């Protein structure tokens, strides 16, 4: 697709994973 | 209006500075165009390293 978002900020566009708390 | 004649004669030898300065550095200019060409956004990062 066509937009104005810079290469560079892409990848600040998602969500990142997180492991679940592992203590319990 | 007898200003009107020193301050166009000080933009000429402005514009004559600008230009003889941008004529060793054409290659800058050229590489930087082409960069602002591909990548449609540019940066002071990527400034300063196209400055090489």
């Amino acid at each position: 697709r066509e937009s104005t978002m810079p290469d560079r900020f892409r990848y600040l566009t998602k969500e990142a994973p997180d492991s679940p708390i592992i203590w319990p | 209006l007898s200003n009107g004649f020193f301050r166009s004669n000080t933009r000429s030898e402005s514009y004559q500075y600008l230009s003889n300065l941008f004529i060793s550095n054409g290659t800058l200019l050229d590489r930087m165009t082409k960069t602002l060409l591909k990548k449609r956004w540019l940066f002071s990062d990527e400034m300063k390293i196209g400055f090489m």
